[PDB]
């Protein structure tokens, strides 16, 4: 039921 | 009001991309939410004042699901409104939240000038602290501004630190030289005398100055090179670390751990402006330091027995060279250190030579003649590999620092005859003849060689101080003179029996292996007296029997820079492996007569210990012309021959040793190997004693291994082994007399 | 009537008798002597010749004290002492061998300072009163007023486009100009840039933009430089500042003292150099610029043009294998590394010094033209690594493969040429010789590529031979001649339009060494290895193992014992083909656990012993430091196939005791102890077998270490190409298959490493 | 035959 909006997310370290 | 940590620069590219570039770290975030939300994220915007800028484009529900991702996550923070924008990035670019650290500056401070800094510097500082939003109180942090670290005013603010548990910096922003550092934190770092005893023996110039200056009726003042300028960097990049102390502080002391960039707690910084350069050296807590520590360690391990283990084999040592030197590193410093530094002295381009430069030592001095004997006598590294030679140098330096008498080794005071049976004579140990005894000055006087030098007769009547050392042979403890078991044991001028010597003196990884090279070098040396002072004919060894390359590699490679080398066999009646290397200049003004001594079970190792001496005394000084040398065995290199010393050249009536003419005795132990060298000697009817010598500050083992009446390779004629054993192995027919023995010196 | 004195570095203790110390701060001295102890005390400055001369009237001559100040003149103890100095300032000239008058001198040389970027007014005014309070008089530049010493650029940022225009300018006016960044947690100071001595900003430039990748992508995909100077404390500005002022001023004596009497001033200044000093951690570095000679702003950019049509010069390179020790490669090259001005990023061991037997570095990787988040963690990652039996070998393996692999990106200014295959007509070689991609392959090249699981196996568009393009020279060593590849081929990263991307530069042949011939071995070695790994993967063969017991090296067996002792069977496969050249598969599964991770790494070398060595080393590389990390935080290419597949999934990877053990004598010796010798050694073998070997020296003048790509085309990658070929043929000549496969018939699995 | 204190004239650095 998430919305696709929320679930795309991502966060990360490129260094 | 909601932001991004403030040192993150925000670019969004748009579909579903916005970047968070740092300075020091750089971030993406995935998500065309992200793209609409984080441009608002800048400070300047509420949770309010948002939804009603987005709100039939964004529900508030999305919106808080991802302004909540991006907190447990660490990219949200709050704002601190006493902050400016510079500030707080800084300390959000630490991982300190904005207004924890407006909290932690309004700390205040202390400012203590001490020796001959003014009070315009201290106001200098205060003003640099100030202007970072710092207070100095007329606490949490004392900081003293010194011109000089040996400071004695600063022994008075060492105790009262240590007394009272304040937590202290210390800086000298004057000189060319900043120095800062340590934060001192009583009861976990070390003290202002755990650094001072370090710095004390690493000013070794200015020490004997002082000794000279005494003797003639704390520190001084060097620090004259300052420019406003120099003087400015120092205050200011102190107060940055001051802070940086402060924030750190205040916030572990709430989530203890949490917070671990680092501080100067246990670090000085020096920044040379003359040179520039900037290196960080390392304080260790002396566990023996009289002042925070308990000095009574050595003195406490020195009566109780020795324990020795089992020690695995993994060349028969039970670390590399790599490992070695990675945890003793940091002992090289100038400052901090007891080894001044570390330096491939040789070629790297050459495979086979391979010599280190670990150059700083200390004594005594109390002369120019003797200051410059002193800084003269460098320790070396000696290599078949780089790796090999680096350890080597490290831990020779190690092994000479922890020989050096510092007044709290084990001891007690006593004459010869209230000890007894348990006391070893030093002569004994010396051997020096009666007639070296009796003409003293004279022979003294008549120089070649320092390491000559005759004591005067011990005096058993007199009251001296004893070591007690373990008989590994008889399992319980023995007794040497203090002064013969350490380096520069001060004596009464009119009872100078002994000046500490380095035979047997030895470092490792453990204390086992320590004992077992402290062995070989005594057999070594034993083995060269017999040699040298008899003036034996020795056969010489078939390199190539061995199955090590390196050795007609390294023969040819003499043979393409002017010399030959060739290896005599030196084992004797403990059977062990032993050799000198010995090479002549073909060529040039002089022969340049050059000797390498090693012992060993494997004669492998023995040969190659030998061979890389040679490789590290004799190829640097082929460098340095015969007019610049300045080396102690000059004359020796510039005016004899090998024609007058056959005793140098293999005896061609004899076969050439081998490979199979050594039998194996080594094990897969280096504890077993010990045990069977005691043994060895015990069956040659020779006590084995060991004298730990380890400083726990320190680390790395080093012992001194003493097998009274093993002859030293020095001029010492008394009667025993040297006249002895060379009959009872068939050597010589019947013994030489004193008079018969080498005149010339071994001059290495 | 000048003052003399003892320079003022120096703190004088006399030792009444016969002795004077002078104590410094970086040096110690003793003066022996009676008049020395005599005459030193007035020496402080107070005093001229005059008044020593009647202050000692009483004992000591006047030709006495001279020949005492003459030696002391001579030895460089004794100075004129300069009155407008303090004895602070003084004493730091002189410690650094300068004569206070003369410093004093130079000080007056006035300087422009020059804010670029955010850089506030006020901040630059700090700067001023830093200088001021140090002698230094400041003034505005113009854009036509008269030369100055000096010129200080103040910047935010070091790829700021406005300092490509104070280059330009300072480049024709013959201007020295000086940068600094005191904005930001990390200080960044110097250079000094000297026209026509140093590098000039665009050589700093080139590195600057490579050593930036996120920055650089994200400027790409945005459609120059962007900021990042944000964090900064008050005391950090000021530290930054007053440490600037401080060179500023020993760069201007320096130079004061050079322009008369060149080379008689020895300290460092920051000419060539750069100096970060991070504020939030505590860290200093020093990072040298070399000024590169094909600089298209201050050097000749067409140097690589006019070398590539040159012809080949190979000479003798005696063995002392490779031409030097590890050591010294480590060393000449160790300037390279840098982030800020260096070509690879760190240098660091990564395995456990307490371990003889595994030695592992990795070197930082370098850059690709990336336009996603996609292609930055892909270009992010493939960290160039180093191998070794010993330390200082992967030390040195690391280095050069970081050198080689940057050695090899495409620039802009390699040799080429524009022309049709028809032009050049048979001195062109078509690149699909060199490709080897099946018929089947290009026509399903898009859906193929949709679903490969590995991105190295993508198959390019079709070579449309009637399209001008660019063809780079190539020297075959058979021939003695050029040929011509296209450039796409000879490079990283060549440029092509989307409607015609024939190729993408691949790794296979580049290799680094400390001399041509060097390199070329390595190159030519890795080639006949790539190839030994197609035959044997692709066909899936059952190769004999190697009696490691049986080459008289311990190295073997321990490792053997190692991996047994760390949960793991360690074994080696013999890929020997049609060349003879000795080639191995090093091959390694784990007991126990939830995966096997198989594991594998290839050697060929022409001494076998050294070939073993190669594979098994690489297997280290690969697998030992990889097995601590878990299944779920695995991550890089191949973790499907580490954490999947099993010994039972592909038999071919364990020896069929079918055959017998490969022992030493199996393998003829074909080495010289020359390289160059071992070279034409190789070209000749693989001219037997009807094959070609070219070289593109990709050798950068700036970088210095060699670097190469050996072609031989015909010689398999082992990459999925199932062009028709020796993949196909080689086997059945060698008698390992009756029949040959058919493309259908290759291993479906792609070679995971 | 040089005078003796100006002989015994000597510097080093150490
Ligand atoms: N790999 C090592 N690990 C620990 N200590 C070592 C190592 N190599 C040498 N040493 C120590 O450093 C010192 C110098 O060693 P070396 O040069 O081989 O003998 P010497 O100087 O007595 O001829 C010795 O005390 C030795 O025990
Ligand atoms: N001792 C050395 N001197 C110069 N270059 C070296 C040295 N060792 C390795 N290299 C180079 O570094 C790169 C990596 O070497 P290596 O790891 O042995 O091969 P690969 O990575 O191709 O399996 C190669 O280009 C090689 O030529
Ligand atoms: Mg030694
Ligand atoms: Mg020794
Ligand atoms: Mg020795
Ligand atoms: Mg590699
Ligand atoms: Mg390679
Ligand atoms: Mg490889
Ligand atoms: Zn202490
Ligand atoms: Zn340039």
């Amino acid at each position: 039921q998430l919305s696709s909006q929320l679930a795309e997310l991502s966060e990360e370290a490129l260094g | 009001l909601l932001q991004i940590q403030p040192h993150f620069h925000v670019e969004v590219i748009e579909p579903k991309q916005v970047y968070l570039l740092g300075e020091q770290a750089n971030h993406a975030l995935t998500g065309q939410l992200y793209c609409q939300i984080l441009p608002l994220l800048n400070g300047q915007y509420t949770l309010e004042q948002i939804v009603e800028k987005l709100d039939g484009e964004v529900p508030p529900e999305y919106i808080d699901y991802v302004l909540e991702r991006l907190a447990e996550k660490g990219y949200l923070t709050e704002a601190a409104p006493e902050l400016s924008s510079e500030v707080a990035a800084f300390w959000s670019e630490l991982g300190i939240a904005p207004p924890v650290a407006a909290e932690a500056l309004r700390q205040p401070v202390t400012l203590t000038p001490v020796g001959n800094i003014s009070e315009v510097t201290v106001a200098a500082l205060t003003t640099a602290l100030r202007d970072i939003g710092i207070s100095v109180q007329t606490t949490a942090l004392n900081v003293v501004l010194t011109d000089d670290y040996l400071q004695p005013e600063l022994a008075k603010i060492n105790k009262q630190a240590l007394e009272s548990q304040q937590t202290w910096l210390l800086v000298k922003p004057v000189g060319s030289v900043l120095w800062l550092g340590p934060v001192f934190v009583p009861g976990k770092t070390g003290c202002w005398d755990c650094l001072a005893h370090r710095l004390r023996g690493n000013r070794e110039v200015e020490a004997s100055v002082l000794r000279q200056k005494q003797a003639q009726q704390g520190c001084l003042p060097t620090a004259r090179a300052t420019l406003p300028s120099t003087l400015q960097t120092g205050l200011q990049f102190a107060a940055t670390e001051i802070a940086k102390w402060i924030v750190k502080y205040h916030v572990n002391a709430t989530a203890p751990g949490t917070v671990f960039f680092p501080t100067l707690d246990g670090k000085i910084i020096t920044l040379n402006h003359s040179i520039l350069d900037l290196k960080s050296h390392i304080l260790i807590k002396r566990s023996q330091c009289p002042t925070c520590g308990d000095p009574k360690i050595l003195q406490h391990r020195g009566f109780e027995p020795l324990k020795l283990e089992s020690r695995p084999k993994q060349g028969h040592r039970g670390t590399t060279p790599e490992q070695t030197v990675q945890k003793y590193q940091h002992l090289i410093s100038p400052v901090t250190g007891v080894v001044t530094e570390l330096v491939r002295i040789t070629d790297p381009a050459n495979p086979l030579v391979h010599t280190y430069r670990a150059g700083h030592s200390f004594g005594s001095a109390t002369s120019l003649r003797g200051l410059r004997n002193t800084l003269k006598h460098k320790s070396s590294g000696k290599g078949k590999t780089d790796s090999q030679s680096k350890a080597s140098g490290l831990c020779e330096a190690v092994e000479r620092y922890s020989g050096i008498f510092q007044g709290d080794e084990p001891r007690k005071r006593a004459t010869l005859a209230e000890l007894g049976d348990l006391a070893i004579h030093p002569e004994q140990c010396l051997c020096f003849s009666d007639g070296q005894y009796a003409n003293r000055e004279t022979l003294n006087e008549q120089a070649t060689v320092a390491h000559d030098w005759i004591p005067q007769r011990f005096d058993a009547s007199q009251a001296i101080e004893w070591t007690p050392v373990w008989s590994l042979t008889e399992q319980t403890h023995k007794y040497l003179p203090t002064a013969l078991c350490y380096y520069h044991y001060p004596l009464p001028p009119e009872h100078r029996f002994a000046r500490g010597d380095s035979n047997g003196n030895a470092a490792g990884n453990t204390l086992e292996e320590a004992i077992l090279q402290g062995f070989m070098e005594l057999v070594e040396r034993d083995g060269v007296a017999l040699w040298w002072y008899n003036r034996l004919r020795r056969p010489a060894v078939d390199l190539g029997s061995f199955n090590e390359p390196y050795f007609v590699q390294l023969q040819q490679f003499y043979r393409e820079n002017d010399r030959d080398l060739w290896v005599l066999d030196l084992t004797a009646d403990l059977g062990i492996p032993a050799f000198a290397g010995v090479s002549n200049r073909k060529t040039g003004s002089s022969e340049r007569l050059i000797l390498g001594f090693g012992a060993h079970l494997d004669p492998t190792i023995a040969i190659l210990r030998a061979v890389t001496e040679v490789n590290q005394i004799g190829l640097e000084l082929d460098k340095v012309p015969d007019e610049n040398l300045k080396s102690d065995a000059t004359d020796w290199l510039i005016t004899e021959k090998l024609a007058d010393h056959p005793y140098l050249l293999p005896d061609t009536t004899q076969p050439l040793k081998t490979a199979q003419d050594y039998p194996k005795r080594w094990s897969d132990d280096i504890y077993t190997d010990v045990m069977t060298c005691v043994n060895i000697a015990q069956q040659a009817g020779l006590e084995t004693l060991v004298i730990d010598q380890t400083r726990p500050d320190i680390g790395l083992n080093v012992v001194k291994v003493t097998v009274p009446g093993m002859r030293h390779f020095w001029s010492r004629f008394g009667e025993g082994r040297l006249y002895d054993v060379p009959v009872k192995l068939g050597w010589l027919d019947e013994p030489l007399t004193e008079a018969q023995m080498n005149p010339t010196p071994m001059p290495f």
